């Protein structure tokens, strides 16, 4: 059990570690498309 | 002008007049019949009328003191129409400043480490990613 | 009502404050209100802002626990006033029924009549749908700001 | 993480490590800022290698600068919040317009923030301010 | 003690993943739409 | 016709420099190809 509960912590370490890079990833991701799509809709209507 | 005048004030009594629109001036005719004014106060003419003064001021009020309810209610939903349209603005506006704002944070933690300068001074130096992709750019903007 | 939507009435709330804690101003939470859908004219807004001067509108601000029967009272009104009301009206608002309506004169009568806004208020407003004749589309201008 | 920064990292690492051992020491920025100008106080160098656990390997300072730079973002993306920021698009916002907004824009600002940034940045003589560059010099495009 | 802590870590560690699971998932749906709706406006702004 | 002193001078002095023989023989080698190419690709969309 002492075995398991490492494991268990091993496993819980890692997927928290996953979960961390995702989190940054997809609110990076989110930040620069939303800038992005909004930045172009801007330089559009100027375009235009 | 009948058409006109009627038009423009038959908001005041349109109860009974027949929506087929008839002569327009037997329409205005009788609207004012319906107004109920007096004929000396006018001039019926055969294509235009004609008024006193200071009676379109009457006509004026009377008019004004109908809209009222319509200038209220469609003032509230156009105000709520901007101010929803503005909220929306500038929420967009605030994640954008939301992003600039960690990014110059960031840069206020990391201006002044050490480790900066020393790190910086190098970059200038290996430009081949650099050289590489302004030639690609120059290449486009020189298309262009 | 219910917590149902009571999370983005609370980031809103706490999205337009100036402090960060809750407290949003007279003016500034009648202008969320707005924002939220629920758009009456000022009146009942100072009727249910417990009657306060503009000087108390201006220096006063809101928490957001009083926030809740505030809009409360505003759903008490249940509708405003009609989409046929306002196509209806500038219809026969116009001079010659030509499907449009002049734009300086509703700018005008829109500034100049009963709630009082300021000029760049209806010119952003009415801005974009301009058109060389300066008669514009009732319809369309009307149904965007119903909808919008 | 990115490629383009790793990717550079790396070149800069490999040119600097006159040893190619991939050990950062005393002996590569030292010789490195003395053919720059006047050498670097060995104290500094020893602070500069006091945050890796040894000689600055190359997994140390890819390290160490990730979780120093991690959360940041590309000048791409903040010129493109700085585009709708500005009506006129031409990049050329007012720094005093930078400040009645900074002052409060989501969570409350104080004043170093704005007078460390006109104190370093271009500003005109009215207050003017364009970030075309200086976002790229934040972005390390001249300095 | 240290199995029943276990036991609580190890559900609190599930729970979590599967959250972060379906944040990230809409995350990245989120960020496909964004990409996709500025392709769009991209198109849109080439036809105006 | 003081500054045409320094050139040839430069030139001759790494003429018979064995060194300078192969900087100019290493680029002619390898090196000429994606910069010179770079280069004369840049000056010809120039002048045109």
């Amino acid at each position: 059990q002492v075995e398991e509960m490492k494991t268990q912590l091993e496993e819980l370490e890692d997927e928290l570690q996953a979960a961390e890079d995702a989190k940054l990833r997809l609110e990076v991701n989110m930040q620069a498309m939303k800038s992005q799509f909004e930045r172009d809709l801007q330089a559009r209507d100027e375009q235009n | 002008v009948f058409q006109e005048f009627r038009q423009r004030y038959e908001i005041l009594a349109a109860n009974a007049i027949p929506k087929g629109f008839m002569d327009g001036k037997q329409a205005c005719i009788l609207m004012i019949k319906a107004l109920e004014l007096d004929p000396n106060l006018y001039r019926i003419g055969q294509s235009k009328i004609f008024f006193r003064t200071g009676v379109l001021a009457h006509l004026e009020e009377e008019r004004d003191l109908k809209i009222t309810d319509v200038i209220i209610a469609f003032q509230a939903q156009c105000r709520g129409y901007l101010a929803r349209k503005a909220f929306a603005k500038r929420q967009q506006q605030l994640t954008a400043m939301k992003v600039i704002q960690r990014n110059c944070a960031a840069y206020l933690k990391l201006r002044n480490w050490q480790w900066w300068r020393l790190f910086t001074k190098v970059k200038p130096l290996l430009q081949v990613t650099r050289q590489e992709e302004e030639m690609q750019a120059k290449d486009e903007e020189l298309q262009r | 009502f219910s917590e149902e939507q009571t999370a983005e009435f609370k980031e809103a709330f706490q999205l337009f404050d100036r402090t960060g804690d809750g407290k949003i101003l007279y003016s500034q939470c009648g202008d969320v209100m707005r924002a939220l859908g629920q758009n009456p004219t000022n009146a009942e807004v100072m009727k249910v802002l417990g009657n306060p001067k503009s000087d108390e509108m201006n220096l006063k601000t809101l928490n957001f626990e009083q926030f809740l029967p505030m809009m409360q009272t505003i759903a008490k009104n249940k509708d405003q006033g009609c989409f046929e009301d306002y196509v209806e009206g500038l219809r026969v608002f116009d001079k010659e029924g030509n499907g449009t309506v002049m734009g300086a004169e509703i700018r005008h009568v829109l500034v100049t009549l009963g709630e009082k806004m300021t000029e760049e208020e209806v010119e952003q407003l009415v801005a974009g749908h301009e058109d060389s004749n300066g008669c514009i589309n009732y319809e369309e201008l009307v149904r965007m700001v119903l909808s919008g | 993480f990115d490629q383009s920064q790793i990717q550079e990292f790396k070149e800069a690492f490999n040119m600097i490590d006159q040893n190619r051992d991939g050990f950062i020491d005393k002996e590569d920025l030292h010789d490195m800022l003395a053919s720059m100008g006047k050498n670097p106080t060995d104290e500094y160098l020893e602070g500069m290698m006091s945050e890796a656990p040894g000689p600055i390997n190359f997994t140390m300072f890819l390290t160490m600068f990730g979780e120093k730079l991690n959360g940041t973002d590309p000048e791409d993306v903040i010129r493109n919040a700085f585009a709708c920021f500005d009506e006129e698009a031409s990049g050329f916002i007012h720094e005093d317009h930078l400040r009645e907004l900074l002052t409060t824009m989501g969570d409350r600002f104080t004043d170093e923030e704005v007078d460390e940034m006109y104190r370093e940045a271009p500003i005109d003589k009215k207050g003017n301010f364009n970030y075309v560059e200086f976002t790229r010099i934040l972005k390390h495009g001249a300095k």
